[PDB]
């Protein structure tokens, strides 16, 4: 969402702004009770791939 | 379209021309143009009022 | 008095600079993450449109 | 603004749009790359490792 | 230019500003090339008149 205010400094200056409300999380599901499973604290669908830079 | 302005003058022609049948190329007169650059300058002042009721 | 003048046309005080109104940006770049994203369940990045 | 013939609303909006795009994508990437529970390391990226990762 | 802002303090105060771009210069011309003239780097239309006070 954009917010444009042309009334800064009595109208002599202007402010443009941009804003976003977003929930972002890596899919990682916790047990809704005390039972521990293989899915407990694991990246559900992510495997890392680490190498060296050049 | 306010920009740094540049007013120019041309000096007075002060050569002897040509006499009689002599052609102009024997004495060409030199047009000379002088210049100046005028940069703008921003300045202002403001007044803040009291509450509408007052 | 009359020597070789080695100046270039920038020294000519009869010329005025004309600034262009179109300003180029680096907005050409794109990342391949908008295509990964979607509302379907078969998406690397699933969007839950929670009104 | 008019002196330097800069349309500020337009230019500012498109640059802020580019910024917003990059920052949302960086949220996604940072959350995606935080705290790998399962990963593979290799000295150089080869198709052997990609096949191992798919397997 | 005049800038009227009737939105100070939630719109309860107002601010009137005045702003101007002005280029002021004592006319003092320079040669656009290497031709020296009497008008070169001189006050075009001003003679000083200094006195004691």
């Amino acid at each position: 969402r954009f917010y444009i205010d042309e009334t800064v400094d009595a109208g002599r200056k202007s402010l443009v702004g941009v804003d976003c409300l977003l929930g972002v999380s890596k899919a990682r599901y916790q047990s809704t009770d005390g039972v521990v499973t293989p899915y407990d604290n694991q990246d559900y669908a992510v495997i890392g791939l680490v190498s060296d830079m050049e | 379209s306010q920009q740094p302005f540049r007013p120019r003058i041309k000096a007075q022609l002060s050569g002897s021309g040509v006499s009689g049948n002599t052609d102009f190329e024997a004495n060409y007169d030199n047009l000379e143009i002088l210049s100046q650059t005028i940069y703008p300058d921003a300045f202002g002042n403001s007044l803040r009022s009291k509450i509408k009721a007052y | 008095l009359n020597n070789i003048n080695f100046n270039n046309i920038s020294n000519n005080l009869n010329l005025g600079i004309e600034v262009g109104r179109e300003i180029q940006n680096a907005s050409w770049i794109k990342s391949p993450f908008f295509s990964i994203t979607g509302t379907g369940a078969d998406r690397g990045v699933r969007l839950f449109s929670v009104a | 603004s008019e002196l330097e013939r800069i349309d500020f609303i337009k230019e500012s909006v498109d640059s802020l749009t580019t910024w917003m795009n990059e920052e949302r994508d960086k949220r996604i990437v940072a959350s995606l790359t935080n705290d790998f529970t399962n990963y593979l390391y290799t000295q150089t990226m080869n198709v052997a490792t990609i096949r191992k990762a798919i397997f």
